[PDB]
RNA sequence: ACAUACGACCAUACCUAGUGGAAAACUCGGGAUCCCGUCCGCUCUCCCAUAGAUAAGCCACUAAGGGCGGGGUUAGUACUCAGGUCGGUGACGACUGGGGAAUCCCCCGUGUUGUAUGU
RNA sequence: AGGUGUCCUAAGGGGGGCUCAUGGAGAACAGAAAUCUCCAGUAGAACAAAAGGGUAAAAGUCCCCUUGAUUUUGAUUUUCA
RNA sequence: AAAGCGAAUGAUUAGGGACUCGGGGGCGAUUUUUAGCCUUCAUCCAUUCUCAAACUUUAAAUAUGUAAGAAGCCCUUGUUAC
């Protein structure tokens, strides 16, 4: 016998933290030191780069802070890189490296600087960061943008910084370093830049399947099943995304459809109050009291 | 209806007590490593106390954990000792359970006079499917009312799969 | 008998029941212009820039800007005579005031209001005036009947 | 209307117990060669999107629920600014011209909203 | 009613993962009190020192790298002429 | 100032319900590992009588900062090494 912790009192005391925190979805702390900005310039926004990784998609958004919400300049999803030829591994390494590609081709068309920065256009893994490009006579500074990672761990390799290279070799400038990339060594303080090449391409899956054919046929089978069906091989995965990359670049606003019921946008708001639920009333509400005082009294 | 609310061992952890540091317990250490294959993990006295004979930041005691069928096949060893009889308070409230046994060359490890003897303490615990939901980093939260294993539960459980008896 | 910097301030810089915590973070989106009227508050949390005890609840003007801080002038009555005075508050401490947007409404008003009655041709009365004593009017007592009180007599309550 | 990502006010949103969830989404889930990290692939990290299931998370509804928010009463009461050659041995109290609260107790309610994509 | 003539190469600076005091139920020697495991837990713990204020993916705790405890001078606040 | 303690910290009077293995003294053989029958403190829960210059969820009167424009409001467009 002790107190009772959680009487009547310990909830009047109780003080309940921001919403968006016991949900467990954002950290204040770090979100605080990425929006705010020198008074000394007054209104000049702030580019966030925000990267969401799902079970079975990638989500990648240009935001900048308001007082009253956040604004979203471009998005570009895992879906839509279904109609420019890929068609499995879309949450696989590589996968990163397209969407990225996507999205930073995708808001330089918006703001009509599109034919200015080009890019590499041809991937290669070294470590570039993109400069100023010279026109009529003169010298303009590229677009400026910083990456969000939210809560996701940033250990060496991760998709995370995928999606930031893919962005950076789209033409946006985007400050970093490469002792995160994939193939660095920490021993000698190198990058290879010939494993950061191969494992652009999907080279590290490609590997993954002839190696397990061989030594294991059935589980190859099972977790390969829809690789096969499409007989798309270890030596065809290169060709595949290289040519990927060129339809990007040549229209980046091509629409995919999916197999998903399709209505329109008002038949979709009568369907869902079918099932809707109404709130009982107050007189219905005491009314039951009643029926339950009766039938409670009559047990004993 | 129970699709997929089925019972299951998430670990087995088991430790000993030497009570006090020196060689004695590094020959402690050297008898846990090869019933288990992993290397063991030290522990240090919190209090200190004249009474027990231990001090601040000594090391007194050992214990190991193992996960998957490597923790099936323990366990049926040590209630192989206990012949499959267990006491009705050796159950907590949450559905976990656990004993020990005074002597650890019972099951054989090929006595060695050098080593010596010692004693083990068993525990092991419980869970159902599904239990990430209250330990991954993002939007962790906490499991419902239904979803959590009983007293009562638990020890059906091990009747049923050890044919084993409750005083 | 001490006199420190932050002595006596046991209840102002304190935050209230129930508001300890994580600072909104809608302050740092604000911004400012030189000519601005600002009024001070003293944050707890933050223990950078915080002015005397003075100025805790005073309004002045803004007159600097930088990286993550402003200056703002006010005016401290010494025995005799005023004296200018100048701080540099972290934005953390002040608000912007509504204590002249009342006039700056106003004004903006009677501008459109007498433009359209110079179009029309007919005097305006713009200016405010104070409250003016009530005029006559008639009171019926149709279904209003009144009802006569009186004192009520002594009585003992415990 | 509903769902997901980033938000604003920061309990009308929290805590406990019980029922239901079209479409899609979200989730649990399978494997440990490669990157990486542990006593242990538990967590973190990589690969797969087939299969199983809404059991849990999530959403909705119920309870003369605890709490929280708004209002009525307590009350023109307690207190207080100005005034008299006002009462009383004193303690202290009444009146004239003004300002004016707080518990116990009773009633109602249980989130609102901005940008982008999709059901 | 009390305090000061000190202390710190980290008890300063940056970054990352974790959450405290206490209570309930369990396990050979083990007991009020030694080590291990689960659930609840608004700070009831901690932060060199008197007291007050402040802090929960930290300002507490452990780990990794460091010397902004550096150079040249001006404006401003408190005691106040 | 007033107010509050069936709201946090601290002080404080009195009964009731639930409990025994927390301590003390008995009973049925002080049998007692009898959760037997008694009970005196202790504990927990719903109520009750009074307080705080160095306590507080709330909160006055009197006094206190700023503003009430021509040095104002609006439109168009020159300078720069920020």
């Amino acid at each position: 016998f002790h107190k009772l912790v959680k009487n009547s009192a310990y909830y009047s005391r109780f003080q309940t933290k921001f919403k968006r925190r016991r949900q467990g979805k954002t950290d204040y702390y770090a979100r605080k030191r990425l929006i705010t900005q020198a008074k000394n310039k007054y209104n000049a926004p702030k580019y966030r780069l925000v990267v969401r990784f799902t079970n079975r998609d990638i989500i990648t958004q240009m935001v900048t802070s308001e007082i009253n919400g956040d604004k979203i300049f471009a998005a570009a999803y895992s879906h839509e890189l279904r109609a420019y030829g890929i068609n499995h591994g879309l949450t696989n390494w590589a996968a990163a490296y397209a969407t990225g590609l996507l999205l930073a081709r995708r808001v330089l068309a918006k703001l009509g600087l599109d034919k200015t920065f080009t890019g590499v256009e041809e991937p290669n893994g070294e470590y570039t960061l993109t400069e100023a490009a010279e026109t009529e006579d003169g010298e303009r500074r590229p677009f400026k943008a910083i990456l969000d990672v939210g809560l996701a761990r940033t250990s060496t390799g991760a998709r995370v910084f995928g999606v930031m290279k893919g962005a950076s070799d789209g033409g946006i400038f985007i400050p970093h370093s490469e002792n995160r990339f994939p193939g660095y060594d920490i021993e000698t303080e190198e990058l290879d830049t010939e494993v950061l090449k191969k494992y652009i391409y999907g080279g590290h899956v490609a590997e993954y399947m002839e190696t397990l054919a061989d030594d294991d046929e059935e589980r190859y089978k099972s977790q390969f099943v829809k690789y096969i069906e499409d007989d798309v091989e270890a030596d065809s995965l290169e060709e595949l995304y290289a040519e990927a990359h060129k339809q990007i670049r040549a229209d980046p606003f091509r629409k995919y459809v999916s197999d998903a019921p399709k209505k329109s946008k008002e038949e979709w708001k009568a369907e869902s109050l079918k099932y809707k639920k109404a709130k009982l009333s107050r007189e219905e509400r005491k009314a039951r009291v009643e029926a339950k005082i009766k039938q409670l009294l009559a047990e004993q | 209806q129970n699709p997929m609310r089925e019972l299951r061992i998430q670990k087995l952890v088991l430790n000993i007590s030497v009570g006090e540091s020196g060689d004695r317990l590094t020959r402690a250490a050297k008898v846990l490593e090869q019933l288990s294959g992993q290397t063991p993990v030290y522990s240090k006295a919190r209090y200190t106390v004249r009474q027990f004979g231990i001090r601040r930041n000594e090391k007194i005691a050992v214990h190991v954990t193992v996960r998957g069928p490597k923790a099936e096949e323990i366990l049926e060893r040590g209630l192989k000792v206990k012949e499959y009889e267990l006491r009705r308070r050796n159950f907590s409230e949450t559905g976990n359970f656990g004993f020990g046994i005074s002597e650890h060359i019972d099951l054989g490890i090929k006595y060695d006079p050098s080593i010596g003897i010692y004693g083990m303490d068993f525990y092991c615990c419980m869970t159902r499917p599904g239990e990430r939901v209250a330990k991954r980093r993002r939007c962790k939260s906490r499991i419902g009312a239904s979803h959590r294993i009983t007293r009562e539960e638990t020890i059906r459980w091990f009747k049923q799969r050890f044919d084993g008896i409750v005083r | 008998h001490a006199a420190g910097l932050r002595s006596g301030t046991r209840y102002a810089f304190s935050r209230g029941f129930r508001k300890h915590g994580q600072i909104p973070l809608s302050t740092y989106l604000r911004t400012y212009r030189v000519g601005d009227i600002v009024d001070i508050k003293v944050n707890g949390a933050v223990q950078k820039g915080m002015p005397h005890k003075f100025y805790h609840g005073k309004t002045g003007v803004v007159y600097n800007v930088t990286k993550s801080a402003v200056g703002v002038i006010v005016y401290k009555r010494v025995k005799h005579r005023y004296i200018e005075k100048r701080i540099n508050v972290r934005i953390e401490h002040v608000k912007p005031s509504r204590s002249r947007e009342d006039f700056l409404r106003r004004v903006k008003e009677n501008a459109e209001l007498k433009k359209k009655a110079k179009a029309e041709g007919v005097p305006v009365q713009l200016k405010r005036q104070p409250a003016m004593p009530r005029e006559a009017h008639t009171v019926s007592i149709a279904d209003n009947k009144p009802v006569t009180l009186a004192p009520v007599a002594y009585e003992t309550t415990i």
